[PDB]
């Protein structure tokens, strides 16, 4: 249930990223002194849809769209994969 | 640097330059042309484990094998360990990754040290030279603070004396006063003159400010100290000072950082854990020895009886304190992914196949995994770059340089902690000629390099 | 000059033997092996160096024609002898 | 392992195995097929042979160049036995024959042979020991021949503890005895065989050779099918198309096929018996110019 | 010239291009190009649907005339779409001339067979299904003529291997010659031969 | 007279390859590298179709090189990369392809040799 | 577009309709075969051949392809028919001196570097 590690997978200059780009820019850094411990790896996609991957205890991987997604989305969408509500 | 490989009746015979503008141009350093000599001699090629004397004895697969997967299975979390070396692919570093996280375990650390404070490595540009190699030639001052880019970089000291000559480049330097092959600006040796240029007493904080196209070079020599940390901070206060000051010239990207070892970048990109510190606060039980030949850790920091696995290719100071040894292949025989300290993924083909018994890394990895149980998803090399691909997306772009530029989200990480400066001059590990030869297990098993040595050390 | 290995084969111009480990010398046995007796190195270690008095000179292997192509050898330095690439024969100036 | 004993290439003609072998009686019926096997995956063969070599010369192709190498030895000379063994990590033991001659009877073929064998490779370092008994052997049998078999592999068992035991029962095929015997004579009801296939037992040896935890265990090689010897008979001349070995021959054809429950056999060795009808018809071909027999199990 | 550069004839090349005008007239359906090399060589390039009127016609023309098929063959390209060029090679008796046609195909189109203009093309035509896998369309028996029964692939084709998938041996078990796939006791030796610093600048190419 | 289908060509079903040499075989389309010992440039004008080394050992008689693989000395030859593409497509061959490298154009001055004032000055010719 | 020039089908339907013809012919000739030959091998196992061997082409989607596998499948009929082929060639297709591969991964990565 422990949640390992975070990665956010956002397309340079696609639009679809736009919002992702605007979430990391704005509050990534308020979102890592909330967490300075929990590694959040960001990396670039190319020609594909942005996507969130969650890694939890013994290997579990789970993935989310973040495709055309606000910044006030994904940030919601990092909270409940924090929290660990749905 | 891209090469050729010459290779006759299934033996290397030569290396060769392969031209590439942005890298090497056409140019490859002495170590990277001679050392393959190295690649004939003291080579693992069977599994070995230790007999009832405790010594290293021939073994089966299958048997070598289930020996690890038993204690594999015995222990879970925090027991389990690993330690990447400086020659690993990311086709292996993401298989041992990966099963290493079926177990629980996150203690995947690298022998070389990047301070994790602040973003560590969760922002790409935080770790990479910014500027690319082929920046060099557009920039007007370069500093380089830590660092022997001569013998650490040859093929990037190449291209700044390129541009220093054609471009009129001026150059300074924080550290020993070493030979670069060309003139530059010695502004000392002790850390604080960093944090003088920073405040900006320094006139070379002016002379900075001036400048167009500015660019700060880091080692990550200057890293392994125990002022990695501090060190970094104040380069960045620099290069935020800079930015501050001179304004937003474009995609210039100031901040660089200069690698000295094929396996970092990779590893980084995949959530590796720079240094070897979490294995001395958590001493496993089962340790993992990727291909680690720098003798960070040894029995004296393990618990007793600690089981010890070393997957490589060469007899070294890793080989003998294992109790299972698995035989890898070498660069030369395998398709493998490499990242240079760009952030530029490149592949290598296999020239030769592995010699007795030897195989690629990543199938030991999935062999190992299936015998325990937790058989891995992928079973081919493009089942493994995929999940390289779900990892880190960019290590399948095979000639991708450009990156996001996070410079801003990383200097604030970065003031939070406030680690002090220690008054030790910056040393460079290699000082002259005579410390480029020998510095893998490759290099440290070649004839040539052993005759270079002996040459620099007495002439005739 | 030919050897004999601790195994008991002759070791060949070459260096080569088979190792005591080695299955290989299974062929050998109620047979032979071909070793050739006269060593190339050695025989050309015996030839004498030749004195001349010119500072360049050059070398065909003999007989014109029926040797090997015609290459000129310099015999400024005095710390060694000029050594034909071809031939092996060894030339020299008269130092004192 | 010895690296010019790593195996290398995919297993065919030009490859490599590892394996040297050494094969006494290979000029015989399962010698030509054991060396045929050993030969078509790359493995170095020594054969030696007491015969003439023009009647060796069938084994000749049965491998690549150099991998096949004969040399002459005696049963009654020690010195041409380690000569032949030097080298070797595996020898196998296929000396065998059915009769009595002037010069060896029972006991030399089937004890002072076996034992000298053994003690020679137990001496020259040799890995692995395969030796050749039969199914119905025993110290109380009638027959010489079984009491032969029973003592020697005592003493093979004694000289080379980690050898292999094989013991076949009434191996057939195209040049085996056995099929043939029965459809040459152009009694029964009491007397039960259970024949082996040569291919199925050839392919045990090598398996027994590739399988690492069979080094001190004992095999019993017997076909799927277990037969009445008159019902075996009429089957043999039915497929042949035709109306329906001094003294001990008669005696071993006329006494039943052992039962060995707790010896291992071909199906843990990974083989699949194969019945004696699919076979039969390509032995018994040549004997001419469908209602396959009852079986009990 | 010199002694040692092989003679020109003008007169041949003269006539060999007014006839190849000729010929390209005469049937502008279906000729594409017409060429004359330096060695007084006249080759006529075609489309695919022309082969039996252009061959018609050079047999049964008075002032053609070609009466004998030298040789018929086939040249594989794979950098073209359309992989194989068909060669024919026709003699003239008559008016002692020699003259090439030349069209072409790709593995999954038919050519029509040319055996009703020449008989001596069936046998030529099967030995191109052989060893190319083009198809002849309304051939009298189109089969293998060259390689062995049940022999897969078509070896003649750039991208088939030297040596093959398979190699035969006898078997002792089965007492019959059986097929296994190729290994090498020793590999072929590859050699690259081409050097740098272009040869002929006659033949220079446009470095688009 | 015309079928008009649309379908990738695909020719495998015909080339009698046998079928562990189409799926697990990897072409490599690219144009081959300048050999630095020379200055020539003629060796880099067409692209190139190789496939991968596989594994080569030592002849137990002779040391000869052997091998297993029929594909191991198979290189052809393409003008452009999209004629190289179709025909690994076409054959059911996974490829790689790898991006021409020209050497970018240069400035040079043989009158900055003598130079008043820079660094590009010579010090002996 | 993609307008191509017929061999012998326009579309799928006749070129199943050889196909199946195809197959008809093989099936009957298969006792034929083992009975002239001396095969070895029976009836049922015979035909389980020719099955297989048809059933390896059953992915082709291109009615030019199709009828040049018709095309080859009938020269080899023809070849089988007329007693051009030997024993041997009848035989090839059964491999019974080719030591089986292991599919699985251990298996393969146990026996050499080869995928
Ligand atoms: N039905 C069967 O065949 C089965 C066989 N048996 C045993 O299995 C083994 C192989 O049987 P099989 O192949 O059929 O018998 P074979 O008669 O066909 O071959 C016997 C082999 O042993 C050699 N040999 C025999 N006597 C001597 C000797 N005095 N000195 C040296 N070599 C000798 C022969 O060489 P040469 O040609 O010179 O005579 C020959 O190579 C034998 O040990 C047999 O007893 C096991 C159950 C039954
Ligand atoms: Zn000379």
């Amino acid at each position: 249930l422990g949640l390992r590690e975070i990665r956010i997978h956002l397309c340079q200059r696609s639009p679809g990223s736009q919002g992702v780009r605007d979430f990391i820019e704005k509050r990534y850094v308020e979102l890592k002194k909330a967490n300075p411990d929990l590694p959040i790896l960001i990396r670039e996609c190319s020609d594909v849809q942005p996507k969130l991957w969650a890694r939890y205890a013994f290997g579990q991987e789970k993935n989310v769209s973040l495709n055309n997604f606000s910044a006030d989305q994904v940030t919601r969408t990092l909270e409940n994969v924090l929290s660990g509500k749905a | 640097s891209n090469i050729v490989v010459s290779t006759r009746t299934g033996e290397v015979m030569r290396i060769l330059p392969r031209m590439h503008e942005d890298i090497n141009e056409e140019w490859i350093s002495d170590k990277t042309r001679f050392a393959y000599d190295g690649l004939k001699r003291q080579r693992l090629t069977q599994p070995m484990i230790r007999n009832e004397k405790g010594l290293l004895t021939y073994t089966t697969w299958e048997d070598a094998l289930s020996r690890v997967a038993g204690m594999l299975q015995s222990f879970q979390g925090n027991d389990v360990a690993a330690i990447a070396g400086g020659l690993v692919d990311a086709e292996a570093l993401v298989a041992l990754k990966d099963l290493l996280n079926r177990v629980d375990s996150d203690s995947l650390c690298t022998e070389e040290v990047f301070p994790t404070a602040g973003a560590g490595t969760d922002l790409r540009s935080n770790y990479l030279l910014n500027t690319t190699i082929a920046g060099v030639e557009e920039a007007d001052v370069i500093l380089l603070v830590g660092t022997n880019p001569r013998f650490e970089a040859p093929l990037f000291n190449a291209r700044i004396r390129k541009s220093w000559l054609h471009n009129d480049l001026k150059v300074a330097l924080i550290g020993s006063p070493v030979d670069l092959t060309y003139r530059y600006d010695h502004l000392g040796d002790s850390p604080k003159i960093l944090q003088d240029i920073a405040s900006g007493n320094h006139p070379f904080s002016q002379i900075l400010k001036e400048a167009k196209k500015p660019m700060v070079v880091l080692g990550s020599s200057a890293l392994q100290r125990s002022d990695g940390t501090a060190i970094l901070a104040a380069v960045s206060n620099i290069a935020q000072n800079i930015r501050l000051s001179s304004g937003v010239t474009g995609d210039w990207k100031v901040m660089n950082i200069l690698h000295r070892i094929a396996s970092q970048v990779a590893a980084l990109d995949l959530g590796y854990k720079p240094g070897v510190e979490a294995i001395r606060k958590n001493p496993p039980k089962v340790l993992f020895l990727l291909g680690a030949d720098g003798g960070c850790i040894t029995r004296q920091d393990l618990p007793k009886d600690c089981f010890i696995i070393y997957q490589g290719h060469h007899g070294d100071v890793g080989a003998p304190m294992a109790d299972v040894i698995l035989p890898g292949a070498a660069y030369t025989e395998k398709s493998a992914t490499y990242v240079n300290t760009e952030g530029r993924a490149q592949q290598t083909k296999v020239a030769v196949t592995p010699p007795g018994l030897a195989r690629e890394d990543w199938k030991i990895i999935r062999a190992l995994s299936e015998i325990a149980g937790m058989t891995l998803p992928y079973d081919t090399l493009d089942q493994v770059r995929s999940r390289l691909e779900e990892v880190s997306p960019n290590l399948v772009r095979y000639d991708d340089v450009e990156g996001a530029n996070y410079f801003q989200q990383a200097n604030e990480l970065s003031k939070l902690v406030n680690q002090q400066l220690l008054a030790d001059p910056l040393v460079p590990p290699q000082l002259t000629i005579k410390d480029f030869y020998m510095t893998d297990s490759i290099s440290r098993a070649s004839q040539t390099m052993a005759k270079c040595v002996k040459a620099v050390t007495e002439g005739i | 000059g030919v050897r004999t290995s601790p195994t008991g084969e002759k070791v060949t111009h070459t260096g080569q033997a088979y190792d005591d480990g080695d299955y290989r010398r299974v062929r050998f046995s109620d047979r032979q092996k071909e070793v050739n007796e006269n060593f190339a190195i050695d025989l050309i270690a015996e030839q004498p160096v030749s004195e001349v008095g010119s500072r360049v000179i050059s070398c065909d292997g003999g007989g014109g024609a029926l040797g090997h192509p015609r290459v000129y050898i310099n015999l400024d330095k005095e710390t060694k002898t000029g050594t034909c690439g071809y031939c092996g024969l060894q030339f020299r100036q008269p130092h004192h | 392992l010895h690296h010019a004993l790593i195996p290398h290439g995919k297993g065919g003609r030009s490859s490599v195995s590892g394996i040297v072998a050494t094969v006494f009686g290979a000029t015989g019926f399962l010698g030509r097929y054991v060396v045929n096997h050993l030969g078509r995956m790359g493995s170095q063969v020594i054969v030696p042979y007491r015969c003439e070599p023009y009647d060796t010369m069938h084994l000749r192709p049965m491998g690549d160049l150099g991998q096949i190498i004969f040399m002459e030895w005696n049963g009654k000379d020690k010195d041409s036995i380690r000569k032949v063994v030097e080298h070797s990590n595996v020898v196998i033991n296929l000396v065998g024959r059915e009769w009595e001659t002037k010069n060896f009877d029972f006991e030399d073929v089937f004890v002072k042979i076996p034992h000298a064998i053994a003690q020679v490779s137990k001496e020259a370092g040799v890995e692995k020991l395969i030796h050749i008994s039969h199914l119905n052997a025993d110290i109380k049998s009638p027959s010489r021949y079984l009491r032969s078999k029973a003592v020697g592999e005592k003493e093979v068992r004694a000289a080379f503890p980690e050898a292999t035991i094989i013991k076949p029962s009434d191996i057939f095929g195209r040049e085996d005895r056995f099929l043939n015997y029965f459809a040459s004579m152009r009694l029964g009801k009491e007397t039960v065989k259970q024949p082996v296939y040569i291919v199925d037992v050839s392919k045990g040896i090598i398996n027994a050779i590739k399988d690492p935890d069979a080094k001190g265990k004992t095999f019993a090689f017997v076909g799927p099918n277990r037969y009445l010897l008159f019902d075996l008979v009429q089957y043999i001349f039915a497929v042949a198309y035709r109306p329906f070995t001094t003294r001990d021959k008669v005696e071993r054809v006329h006494m039943s096929d052992m039962t060995l429950p707790h010896l291992p056999g071909l199906e843990d060795l990974g083989i699949q018996a194969t019945p004696l009808e699919l076979k039969a018809i390509e032995v018994l071909r040549r004997h001419r110019t469908v209602k396959p027999a009852k079986t009990v199990n | 010239t010199r002694p040692t550069i092989r003679p020109r004839n003008d007169v041949v090349h003269k006539q060999l291009s007014a006839f190849g005008q000729y010929v390209a007239e005469i049937l502008p359906k279906y000729v594409q190009q017409v060429q004359v090399s330096c060695f007084n060589e006249l080759e006529i390039f075609i489309h695919p649907d022309g082969v039996i009127p252009v061959l018609t016609f050079l047999r049964d023309h008075t002032n053609a005339q070609f009466k004998s098929l030298a040789d018929l063959t086939a040249v594989d390209v794979p950098t073209r779409q359309n992989r194989f060029e068909i060669v024919y090679n026709l003699l003239s008796l008559r008016f002692n001339s020699r003259i090439r046609v030349k069209t072409y195909t790709d593995e999954l189109t038919p050519i029509e067979s040319s055996v009703t203009v020449y008989k001596a093309a069936n046998w030529y035509e099967r030995e191109i299904w052989d060893m190319f896998g083009v198809f002849f369309a309304n051939h009298p028996d189109l089969r293998r003529i060259l390689t062995d029964y049940g022999f897969e692939g078509h070896p003649f084709r750039k991208d088939f291997p030297l040596s093959g998938y398979v190699e035969l041996r006898y078997d002792d078990e089965v007492k019959r010659v059986v097929a296994e796939p190729v290994e090498l006791a020793q590999e072929f030796r590859k050699f690259d031969l081409n050097s740098p610093w272009e040869a002929f600048p006659a033949y220079r190419q446009p470095p688009e | 007279q015309l079928i008009a289908v649309d379908e990738k060509l695909d020719i495998t079903t015909l080339t009698g390859v046998p079928e562990e040499h189409i799926k697990t075989r990897k072409v490599r389309i690219f144009v081959p590298a300048r050999n630095n010992m020379q200055s020539g440039v003629n060796n880099t004008k067409k692209w190139k179709m190789e496939f991968d080394t596989r594994e080569r050992w030592e002849n137990p008689l002779m040391g000869w090189s052997s091998t297993a693989d029929p594909l191991s000395n198979l290189v052809l030859t393409f003008s452009t990369k999209e004629d190289a593409v179709a025909f690994a497509e076409k054959n059911g061959w996974s490829f790689d392809v790898e991006e021409r490298k020209v050497p970018k154009p240069k400035s040079k001055s043989y009158g900055a040799n003598f130079s008043w004032n820079k660094r590009t000055r010579v010090s002996t010719k | 577009g993609t307008s191509v020039k017929p061999i012998f089908s326009r579309d799928m339907n006749e070129a199943k309709r050889r196909v199946r013809e195809l197959y008809r012919a093989w099936y009957r000739e298969v006792p034929n075969t083992v009975h002239l030959f001396q095969l070895d091998i029976s009836v049922k196992q015979g035909r389980d051949k020719v099955r297989e061997m048809f059933m390896k082409n059953a992915h082709v989607t291109d009615p030019r392809v199709v009828d040049l596998l018709v095309i080859k499948g009938k020269m080899e009929l023809e070849e089988t028919i007329n007693v051009w082929k030997q024993r041997t060639h009848i035989m090839r297709f059964f491999h019974e001196t080719e030591a089986p591969r292991p599919t699985d991964f251990l298996s393969k990565f146990y026996v050499g570097h080869d995928p």
